[PDB]
């Protein structure tokens, strides 16, 4: 039962640690969205001035 | 010049529809969920582990640096949301400045000798994101620090503003912090502790004496203040060490009860 135990808390801290990286790799995608779609909107300033 | 695309144009109102419509896509709730789960996560180790096992250490500071990556990573990303809401602050300030193109004020944008502004450029220019005016000290963090010390020995003294090796050099002289009251022969299910007195009471007799008087000295030593009841909240730290105790109490009682059957 130990052994289970230890077993569960290292699977549990290598998937905090992989969520961990999952963040602020959200990040750089909210970022890529974010960035990008303004020079998009700017063209379509163009297009409606 | 040359191919008639100027480089940037006055704000329209159909093109301010779709800057008003443009906004930086939100995290809160996954922020909290996050937060939520990892709060969960030690809160769960904080009695997962077996008594008997040690060493407890390096995870409670993996956990410490995962902590404290989120926290940097919800700082920068506020960051992320003001500096946005600057540069559209500033880019409409900007092109309301700016006046508008009827006649040939179009041709003179195309040939560069009038400049409007321009969101690319502004977000390229815009400061990189800072991890300023932000602290990284939550409850959380605060018993996550705490409890391998409470782990060690039920009764601890962890602060060292007066001197950093300990509470008066080599010895802390500090005595113990004792779970049952001697007004409560009881363990402490309510434990609330003031900003103030820093003392933990089990508010079960507590509210007798803070009945009919506004104000109460302290009951405890080594302070002298008067509380009423909103000071008081819940302290994590107390059930922890109780529940702690408890457990290691357990196992040992279990450990020598069943060492004493093995000599019959």
């Amino acid at each position: 039962i130990d052994d289970q135990i230890q077993q569960l808390l290292l699977k549990q801290r290598h998937l905090l640690s992989k969520m961990a990286s999952s963040m602020k790799s959200l990040k750089n995608c909210q970022k890529e969205l974010i960035s990008t779609q303004i020079l998009q909107f700017e063209a379509q300033n163009m297009d409606v001035s | 010049n040359d191919n008639p695309i100027p480089k940037s144009v006055p704000l329209h109102p159909k093109s301010g529809k779709y800057f008003h419509n443009l906004h930086a896509r939100d995290l809160s709730n996954i922020y909290q969920q996050c937060y939520k789960q990892i709060d969960e996560t030690i809160n769960q180790l904080v009695d997962s582990t077996s008594p008997s096992t040690i060493g407890i250490e390096e995870q409670v500071a993996d956990i410490t640096s995962t902590y404290k990556l989120l926290s940097t990573y919800e700082s920068e990303s506020n960051s992320f949301d003001e500096h946005i809401k600057d540069l559209k602050k500033n880019f409409k300030q900007s092109s309301d400045a700016c006046p508008q193109i009827d006649l040939s004020t179009w041709d003179k944008y195309r040939t560069g000798e009038l400049t409007a502004p321009k969101l690319s450029e502004l977000y390229l220019n815009m400061p990189t994101p800072e991890p300023a005016t932000m602290v990284n000290n939550t409850d959380t963090l605060k018993i996550l620090k705490v409890l391998p010390y409470i782990w060690n020995d039920p009764t601890c003294v962890i602060p060292d503003l007066q001197n950093p090796a300990d509470e008066d050099d080599l010895q802390i002289e500090g005595g113990k912090i004792e779970l049952t009251c001697p007004i409560t022969c009881k363990p402490y299910e309510a434990p609330l502790i003031s900003r103030k007195c820093n003392h933990v009471f089990d508010r079960d007799g507590i509210q007798n004496y803070l009945q009919g008087y506004t104000t109460r000295d302290c009951p405890q030593a080594a302070c002298s203040q008067v509380v009423s009841m909103r000071d008081f909240v819940r302290d994590p730290i107390m059930e922890l060490r109780c529940k702690i105790a408890k457990m290691k109490e357990s196992q040992e009682q279990d450990k020598r009860s069943s060492q004493a059957i093995d000599v019959l």
